[PDB]
């Protein structure tokens, strides 16, 4: 049935202090093979 | 830059020596402290020549021109990013 007086964003009361971390180490196997500048950093 | 707009004429420095009583900087020189202006080389070369001066010139050293970029702080693969602003 349609409703409008729950509140559905109840899963921010389950984060510890490494969500959007391991939700990044989960992400990255999904990600495509960054661009290269052609050097290791701008002092090589 | 506004002092290296003109040409100077001094002389060699001779001796400084110090005064007997108070320490003061003697000297013997009297052209030690003559300084003059000109606006280009040449009057200065024909005021030491009618002077019978001996002469010698530097010539004027201007500032080359540089290729000044503000968006070379930030490039995406040369070695002349900035790492810190």
């Amino acid at each position: 049935p349609f409703d409008n007086t729950t509140y559905k964003n109840l899963q921010h009361h389950d984060y510890s202090t490494y969500t959007f971390l391991d939700l990044n180490l989960d992400l990255s196997k999904f990600r495509m093979p960054q661009p290269s500048s052609g050097r290791e950093s701008p002092r090589h | 830059v506004n002092n290296t707009k003109k040409w100077k004429m001094e002389f060699d420095t001779r001796e400084r020596w110090e005064n007997p009583l108070m320490g003061w900087a003697s000297t013997a020189d009297p052209l030690s402290n003559l300084v003059l202006t000109f606006s280009t080389k040449e009057d200065a070369i024909a005021f030491a020549e009618k002077n019978g001066w001996s002469y010698d010139v530097e010539e004027r050293k201007v500032p080359k021109p540089k290729s000044k970029s503000y968006g070379a702080n930030f490039s995406w693969n040369k070695r002349t990013r900035v790492s810190t602003k």
